[PDB]
RNA sequence: UCGAGAGGA
DNA sequence: TGTACTTATCGGTAGG
DNA sequence: CCTACCGATAAGTACACGATCCTCTCGAA
């Protein structure tokens, strides 16, 4: 019921001015901060402190604060998101590095 | 912060809005699934007006002499009428027609019409009239069988979710929904004849035109969607010029969370 | 990962490697046993594998005695392979001066009379390798025997070996 | 010109992986650096001649890879070393 | 002694996408591969079986056209180790010793790790090692017991002895 | 590339995982032994002491060298070296945990202050986390003072048993700058009447209770067996960045200019040598403490300059160091700075000015632009003929070619090169030619706030030096041409301008999915025009009316 | 942790070829024909390379095999000719 | 080049 | 300007 | 009917953050 609140005050100030951005956007955002548990900050301390891989955090505000804690703790960065892959200077797996592409020897001989 | 917060979100190939870890945020992108760009606001004609007038213009009575369908319409106009196997299926048509109208005021309570849905079924009818140069004058080629069977079998062919188990089943009648609502609205048995006038050549062209630009519509797997949405909230906040707080001071509150008064002036019924 | 102790020093008491196992895998997936090979299996394995090369290289073109294998090996050896490999002429040369068998058919009842006596593949890669004539002499040579096989049980075979024995 | 972290947020919005990727390492740093593959530091001593590759740490000259990484990024995890943290990259997965 | 073993390695220029493939990676494979020897597999000496190699499919890299094939293999390798019982023949007879050709890797036995009653004669070319009715020259096969194994580039080194029991001449 | 070929496999970085530096293995790990902390020149003649700067890692000024490696400054990665502290120091970053472990796990033995047998104990550790679960570690062992012995009365009839070694009292610890003191309770009618005893907590004695702490004490308090052990957090051995880390950047010649690192590095070891031959010589036991601060604070401002609001150190003239945290740290600093956001090569910027004759998708590029931008073709069949033509304009006429790559790594300036009028061209070489029509390049306007505003555009080289573009295209943008200035972005493989001009197009991002409406319109001159011409008041005469029909360039034909 | 591919049959994924995979499919195989790699379809004299690998996808010629991962590892190969080009 | 200062939509 | 972390005094609960 | 302990709500102190890009010039100990 609170995300469901949420949403009415987000899109109430979308709507104040500047009418208007499709439910999709919001109702995203919005159930980001609730499907947690209770309600997260969208701040350094709320959505920031998190089970995310230590370099996709430490590029936000707390750097070498949350690199201490990832060696400390003895942290394994998955390398599984968007700013980790940009950091390690490989294609990211979004949109076209989403999926790898093989060349078939089958295909290859059928089409001379 | 809102582009940072939602980087690592996008559309997965099994239509879920999952992340980097791998956490679900949403089941079906933004809950029915769509590409935004391929999104018009139509009208569900079954919410809106008085029950006279969706009776009127909706029910199907084969067995009256006022209120079946003219024979000027339907090429077998005379020898559909007192048919009591094909009012079985225009009694069902009917019965499906007036559940939509109390599940839709339902959701929405307020009354309004208009609201963004994919495939303009209003253009797809208007451009089958001029393709085709249909006339009022002469009676369609299609009969009521044609009709209220086609519009249930395409309602089959509009895939969202690839199933096979019990709940992906589920999960794509619910994605539909309100898009067969208006799909139902849109080509009722009735409507079909007396207003648009279908060939059931120009018919079957139409049926297969939604199916095309509804499996087109479709969310595109590698769809960045947090990071989408984190721009599309973003900007209009740039461009916010125009005694409670609104705007981008109230705009902070809502992102920090925040326990601190500004306007809490709660609503009383 | 992160050094490792290293295993064990590479012994002659049958620690191999630790790539080289008693029982190791295969690109299909099966668990095969190691694949050790003596001087007259290892010879007639190079032998095969260079006269199905040309075989195969010249398909693409279309569309016994002792002294009589040294002059036919050096000819396959420069066609199949460039001037570049030093090393398999040097090996294919030290193997058919030093094979105890010929034939591949003596071969054949070899490896069957060792590859059985429960005798892990390097110790009958070592068997079959060494002329040895007295049972002491393979006790010594291969320490991995031993309490593994009988003294007498080890003459037994020692004697058939010398009657499987190939004519130079 | 600079392209920055908005720069690089519209490309991924876009979609456009390899673009973003292009511009990030061969129109800017891009650096090759080889790696042990035992501990996953720089320890890696590369002779390119003598092709003496040894990891002094590791007495390996097998398990060695070398790396196209961005020129800044081998820089930042030699300053995480001087600061007593190990970023040891790995080029094999253990956790699915 | 010697071994077979199921081993793998390959990158592959886009010109080269052409129904000539299959044979012209597998030429790639052994243009590297034969000839070879690394430290834990021993001397990569020759890829049996030329037909039925398995090369599965090659992932096209991200920003070039190149394709990455993986080739698994079968290869004959030479292997040796700190204890085992090897007779090669004598190819390098010098004053401190002699050096042992054992397939492609050549053992050297020092004059200690050799019997002190037998002694180099220098008088007799080519060089030669003396004690009664036994004598080591120009080939001379001999038994030699690696004692230790050196690992040295690509190309195994030794340091055997042939001080013991059935040791020696042969 | 880094340049030249290498023999060894090259694999994605799939995982990277963290830790801390085992003063054991910095050792092994370590090339250097940092003796004198002084920088350039022998003993003092010319290039750098076998001490600090090149003993044997990093080469200096042009020279090869690098410990025998060679390879030269664009190839050698930099060699690390070790330096021993002569007595152990904290690290800035692990203060408070070395602090909230002291304050967890009791001192004297090594062992934890609370072990299973307690009810709340398992209830804290029945979460299998690493921060959330030694976060309620500190507040339950934060209490207790003391440790103990035999403990259960409720669980077994009445008698107690023992499960702990010694029970002495764990004090209260506190901070006061780089130090901790804890403070022992006692005075039950015996010593010191009633004031507690204070005592200053050495690393010394900090280091030897990590490192009797217990292989399940680390998994209970958030640690790792074999990449983060507590006694790691704690420095002994020192680990020294190469010169890519800190270049001399030379000042002139015989000049130094050395960075602001390499000066600190040797502040530390200058630290050190004041207590290394104090220990061994006369020791006047407090005043060795005095000088030890120092080394702790050296160590300390090296990795953290801008600490809690006590101490700050500033490398006379007045400016102060930039520590490693400092040079690392958000907003243009290495991983914002350098990684997230980079500077780039083949990029353009100017002007921007609007035109009603050009396409939706186009933009006017000019001539000194598209000849100093330049896009590598590969020399096929397709198009030899066009390659050497543009190679025989060369670098001034416009449809032409700046520098030829061979067959091996080695570029042709034609601006210069006296084979610049031949070239034969052979296939696979590499040609870098000037931008051409109808190109797919990217064109960008700051603020970069919606998926929009980095767009393909198709290129038109034309003449007066100014970005020219479509008047439609000013919405996606926001920018009018009051002043303003637009990047442009030429991509270099054939695989990156296909993802643009298959994904990015102008007329492709006509509908915008934020508002699920278009997000381009017709605008200013042409939308106050429309509305003029559209009404039943105006008709236009024959005249007119057929340079109106001209002017559509599909028009059919049909008056 | 064996395999996790699903094979050929029972598909959970979209039998559309996806934006993405459109545009990065004609990148690849308009670098491979710009690095000389051999042109399957007829050229009717085509100098740019993308010309041609766009022509190579309407004759369904191209030798190419996607990996689709879903996010729990598992991959369904989608051959580019099992793939429909509606977009 | 560092830093400060100034200036631009 | 707001959040989060850390320590000191304080009323009562019921058990021997 | 009193005490060994055990939860309250305090108030104080400490934390490193805040448009995008771009351009020009001055003066070091
Ligand atoms: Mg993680
Ligand atoms: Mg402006
Ligand atoms: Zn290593
Ligand atoms: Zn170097
Ligand atoms: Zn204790």
């Amino acid at each position: 019921a609170g995300r469901a609140a949420l949403y009415k005050e987000v899109y109430n100030v979308i709507a104040s001015d500047g009418s208007y951005v499709n439910y999709r956007h919001m109702a995203l955002l919005v159930d980001v901060m609730t499907t947690q548990g209770g309600l997260t900050s969208v701040t350094r301390h709320g959505f920031n402190r998190s089970n995310t891989g230590a370099l996709m955090r430490c590029s936000f505000e707390e750097t070498v604060e949350i690199l201490f804690e990832a060696g400390a703790s003895a942290e394994l960065d998955d390398c599984r998101g968007v700013s980790e892959n940009v950091i390690l200077g490989q294609m990211a797996p979004i949109g076209t590095g989403a999926f790898d592409v093989m060349i078939d020897e089958e295909s290859l001989v059928k089409y001379m | 912060r809102l582009v940072k917060a939602l980087e690592d979100i996008m559309v997965h190939y099994d239509n879920t809005t999952r992340n980097s870890l791998g956490n679900v945020i949403q089941f079906i992108y933004g809950e029915d699934g769509m590409d935004a760009a391929h999104i018009e606001k139509q009208s569900l004609d079954t919410i809106g007006g008085s029950d006279a007038a969706f009776e009127k213009r909706y029910r199907v009575d084969l067995l009256n002499t006022d209120h079946t369908l003219d024979p000027s319409l339907l090429e077998s106009g005379s020898e559909i009428l007192g048919d009591l196997k094909l009012q079985v299926l225009l009694d069902e048509e009917y019965k499906q027609l007036v559940k939509d109208r109390k599940f839709l005021r339902e959701v929405f309570v307020d009354g309004e019409a208009n609201w963004p849905l994919p495939v303009n079924i209003r253009r797809i009818i208007q451009n089958a009239q001029q393709t085709f140069h249909i006339d009022h004058t002469k009676p369609s080629d299609l009969t009521i069988k044609d009709i209220v069977l086609g519009v249930k079998d395409l309602q089959e062919n509009l895939l969202v979710l690839r199933g096979k188990n019990e709940i992906i089943q589920n999960a794509q009648r619910d994605a539909v929904t309100l898009f067969c609502c208006l799909l139902r609205s849109r080509l009722a048995t009735r409507r079909v004849l007396q207003e648009y006038r279908l060939t059931k050549q120009a018919f079957d062209w139409v049926l297969s035109n939604i199916e095309a630009q509804f499996l087109r519509s479709v969310v595109h797997p590698g769809e960045m969607v947090g990071v989408l949405a984190a721009q599309s909230i973003g900007e209009p906040a740039t461009q916010m010029t125009l005694k409670v707080t609104s705007g981008v001071p109230r705009l902070k509150e809502i992102l920090n969370v925040a326990k601190n008064m500004k306007t809490p002036s709660l609503t009383v019924y | 990962r992160l050094k490792k102790v290293e295993e064990e020093e590479n012994a002659a008491t049958l620690q191999l490697g630790q790539e080289f196992q008693l029982k190791q895998i295969n690109h299909q997936g099966e668990e095969e046993e190691l694949i050790a090979l003596n001087l007259s299996e290892a010879r007639l394995v190079i032998k095969e594998a260079l006269v199905e090369r040309r075989r195969a290289f010249k398909r693409s073109q279309k569309k016994e005695t002792r002294e009589k294998e040294l002059e036919s090996i050096d000819v396959l050896l420069e066609q199949t392979t460039g001037g570049n490999n030093k090393d398999l002429k040097n090996t294919m040369q030290y193997l058919t001066n030093f094979s105890r068998f010929r034939d591949q058919e003596t071969v054949g009842a070899v490896i069957q009379l060792l590859k059985s006596t429960g005798l892990h593949p390097f110790e009958v890669a070592q068997l079959g390798s060494l002329a040895c004539d007295t049972a002491d002499e393979a006790k010594t040579l291969i320490p991995s025997l031993n309490n593994k096989i009988s003294d007498d049980e080890l003459e037994r075979i020692l004697k058939e070996l010398s009657n499987l024995e190939t004519l130079y | 010109l600079r392209f920055g972290e908005m720069e690089r947020d519209c490309m991924i919005a876009h979609g456009a992986a390899s673009f973003l990727k292009e511009r990030l390492m061969e129109a800017s740093d891009a650096f090759r650096v080889h790696i042990c593959g035992i501990c996953g530091l720089m320890t890696v001593i590369a002779k390119l001649n003598h092709n003496q590759f040894e990891c002094k740490g590791c007495d390996n000259k097998i398990d060695i890879y070398q790396i196209h990484i961005p020129y800044a990024a081998k820089l930042l995890f030699q300053e995480l070393m001087a600061m007593n943290i190990t970023p040891r990259l790995y080029t094999d997965r253990s956790r699915d | 002694m010697f071994f077979i073993k199921d081993l793998s390695l390959i990158t592959l220029h886009p010109s080269f996408f052409g129904p000539r493939m299959k044979q012209y990676l597998k030429t790639k494979l052994l243009e590297e591969v034969e000839g070879s020897c690394t430290g834990k597999f021993g001397y990569i000496l020759c890829v049996l079986d030329y037909d039925n190699i398995d090369i599965q499919r090659g992932r096209i890299l991200p920003t070039d056209g190149s394709a990455e094939f993986n080739v698994k293999y079968r290869a004959v390798v030479f292997k040796p180790f700190k204890g085992e019982v090897v007779d090669g023949t004598v190819v390098s007879c010098s004053q401190h010793g002699f050096e042992v050709q054992v397939g492609p890797m050549k053992v050297f036995v020092t004059k200690h790790l050799m019997p002190q009653d037998l002694t180099f004669n220098a008088g007799s070319n080519p060089p030669s090692y003396q004690s009664s009715e036994d004598v080591i020259t120009i080939k001379s096969r001999i038994r030699v017991k690696i004692e230790g194994c050196i690992s040295q580039v690509s190309s195994i080194h030794a340091i055997g002895s042939i001080k013991e029991d059935y040791l020696g001449a042969i | 590339v880094g340049q030249q070929y290498s023999s060894a496999p090259l694999r994605t970085v799939k995982e990277v995982q963290f830790g801390l530096f085992s003063p054991e293995e910095v050792r092994a790990i370590s090339v250097a032994k940092i003796r004198f902390p002084e920088t350039m020149d022998e003993t003092q003649t010319r290039a750098k002491i076998g001490g600090l700067n090149d003993p044997r890692l990093g080469s200096i000024d042009r020279n090869l060298k690098c410990q025998t490696c060679q390879e030269g400054m664009n190839e050698c990665p930099g060699h690390f070296g070790h330096i021993d502290l002569a007595k152990p120091v904290f690290h800035v970053g692990f203060i408070a945990k070395i602090k909230k472990v002291c304050e967890c796990v009791c001192m004297h033995c090594g062992k934890l202050l609370l072990d299973e047998h307690n009810e709340l104990m398992r209830q804290a550790l029945a979460i299998k986390d690493s921060k959330k679960r030694f976060a309620a570690i500190w507040t339950l062992c934060k209490t207790k003072m003391v440790c103990e012995t035999d403990v259960p009365s409720e669980d077994d009839p009445t008698q107690l048993v023992s499960r702990g070694g010694c029970g002495n009292t764990q004090p209260t610890i506190r901070k006061d700058g780089l130090k901790l003191v804890g403070s022992w309770k006692k005075d039950r009618a015996t010593g010191d009447a009633d004031e507690p005893e204070l005592r200053v907590l050495s690393t010394e004695e900090i280091l030897n209770i990590f490192k009797h702490i217990s292989v399940k004490d680390f998994t209970s308090l958030g640690f790792n067996e074999v990449f983060s052990r507590p006694e790691w957090m704690i420095l002994t051995c020192l680990p020294v960045p190469p010169p890519p880390v800190r270049p001399s950047i030379s000042f002139n010649e015989s000049q130094r200019g050395e960075d602001d690192l390499t000066f600190k590095l040797a502040d530390i070891l200058k630290a050190n040598i004041s207590l290394e031959t104090l220990e061994h010589n006369g020791a006047p036991h407090h005043a060795i403490e005095e000088a030890e601060s120092l080394l702790q604070f050296h160590v300390a401002t090296y990795m953290d300059n801008d600490i809690a609001g006590q101490p700050q150190a500033l490398q006379k003239s007045g400016r102060p160091v930039k520590s490693i945290r400092a040079r690392l740290k958000g907003k243009e600093g290495r991983i914002r700075g350098n990684l997230m956001g980079k500077r780039v090569d083949f990029s353009a910027r100017t002007v921007i000015s609007g035109d009603p004759n050009l396409e939706l998708d186009q933009v006017g590029v000019p001539k000194s632009i598209a000849k100093t931008l330049t896009y590598p073709e590969v020399v096929t069949p397709y198009n030899i003929d066009r390659l050497t033509q543009l190679v025989r304009n060369g670098p001034n006429e416009h449809p032409g070619a700046k520098y030829v790559i061979r067959d091996s790594g080695d570029r042709i300036d034609l601006r210069y090169s006296k084979r610049a009028g031949d070239i034969q061209l052979q296939y696979g070489w590499k040609v870098e030619r000037h931008i051409m029509d109808n190109d797919p390049v990217l064109f960008n306007r700051q603020p970069s706030l919606h998926k929009m505003s980095m767009m393909a555009h198709r290129v038109k080289v034309i003449p007066y030096s100014t970005f020219r573009l479509n008047l439609s295209v000013t919405s996606p943008y926001n920018a009018d041409f009051d002043g303003d200035e637009m990047n442009l972005h030429v991509p270099q493989s054939e695989e990156t301008r296909a993802e643009l001009s298959q994904l990015c197009a102008v007329p492709l991002q006509i509908v915008s999915p934020q508002s699920n409406k278009p997000c381009m319109g017709i605008v200013q001159d042409t939308l106050c025009g429309i509305r003029k011409l559209t009404l039943r008041d105006t008709f236009i005469e024959l005249d007119q009316v057929l340079n109106m029909l001209y002017w559509v360039p599909d028009w059919d034909g049909v008056i | 942790l064996k395999e996790k591919a699903i094979p050929k049959d029972q598909r959970a994924t979209t039998p559309y070829m996806t934006k993405y995979e459109r545009a990065r499919i004609l990148g690849t195989r308009a670098l491979q024909i710009s690095m000389n790699a051999p042109v399957f379809v007829d050229l009717e004299g085509e100098t740019d390379p993308l010309r041609i690998a766009m022509k190579e996808l309407a004759e369904k010629k191209i030798p190419l095999v996607i990996r689709r991962y879903l996010p729990d590892g598992s991959f369904e190969d989608w051959s580019v000719e099992e793939l429909i080009v509606d977009l």
